[PDB]
């Protein structure tokens, strides 16, 4: 897709025009055109925001699972 | 525009406008230098199927002189010769660029190195 | 339904080729390339891609358009 021209099919020049940046250097295209990177990031960011943390075994009392709104206020 | 739409005119205006936004980009000059030489080959193939100055590669040579003046660098000067050697036609353009290497660019090690490697390229040993 | 004002309006986004016509030359690089083309026959812009504002010179230009289409 990045370099697939019809001039490549019908040879008219020795070499083609080179763009400095490539798809592989970047993150890559968001969609597939034949027979995911944001999904791992969303999974990894969600994983970092978890109640189970380092020193979870260290704490003596587990924080309560749920609180009523009145107690939180 | 060039490789798909086959319009050399549209690609020229896109390149010329690009240099006005980026006057000091060496990458833009090198690809613009390459593009005009690509246009010349299409015109040589156009003649065989059926003006003289562009067919000689003069229109690419105008890009050569101005780009050298704006960017006063040996590596950029040698680089334009690398694309120039790639095109078999208009050897004189390679000859003109090669001679300007030693005359204009001196007191720098790179130019003397290139001449040395150019000479490089049981009896055979 | 009647729409006012009656005069039609062009689409919002010009497709590049229309934009290419508006530019002129002020850089010394452009001047030499501009001059070398007109002293010879090659046109600056693609006639079919770039529209122009709606005798013999028009006839030969039409022949040039027919060849470019060919």
């Amino acid at each position: 897709f990045l370099n697939s021209t019809k001039a490549k099919l019908l040879k008219l020049t020795s070499s083609s025009i080179d763009p400095g940046l490539s798809i592989k250097q970047l993150g890559g295209l968001y969609i597939n055109f034949n027979a995911t990177q944001i999904k791992e990031k969303k999974k990894n960011e969600l994983l970092q925001k978890a109640v189970i943390t380092p020193d979870f075994e260290k704490n003596h009392c587990v924080p309560p699972y749920s609180e009523s709104k009145y107690q939180l206020q | 525009e060039m490789e798909d739409r086959l319009s050399s005119e549209s690609a020229r205006q896109l390149f010329l406008r690009a240099l006005r936004f980026h006057p000091e980009c060496p990458k833009l000059y090198k690809e613009y230098f390459r593009m005009e030489l690509m246009h010349a080959e299409k015109l040589r193939k156009e003649k065989e199927e059926f003006s003289e100055e562009i067919l000689k590669g003069e229109l690419a040579w105008i890009i050569y002189k101005n780009s050298v003046s704006i960017i006063k660098g040996a590596e950029f000067h040698v680089s334009l010769l690398s694309i120039a050697q790639l095109f078999d036609f208009a050897k004189d353009l390679q000859k003109e660029i090669y001679d300007d290497l030693q005359a204009l660019h001196t007191d720098d090690p790179l130019t003397w190195d290139y001449v040395a490697r150019r000479e490089l390229e049981q009896a055979k040993a | 339904q009647l729409v006012f004002p009656l005069e039609k309006e062009e689409p919002a986004i010009a497709p590049i080729e229309h934009v290419l016509s508006g530019w002129k030359a002020r850089t010394p690089l452009e001047q030499e390339i501009f001059n070398l083309l007109h002293k010879n026959k090659q046109p600056v812009t693609d006639p079919l891609l770039t529209p122009v504002e709606k005798l013999e010179e028009a006839k030969m230009r039409r022949a040039e358009l027919q060849r470019a289409r060919a």
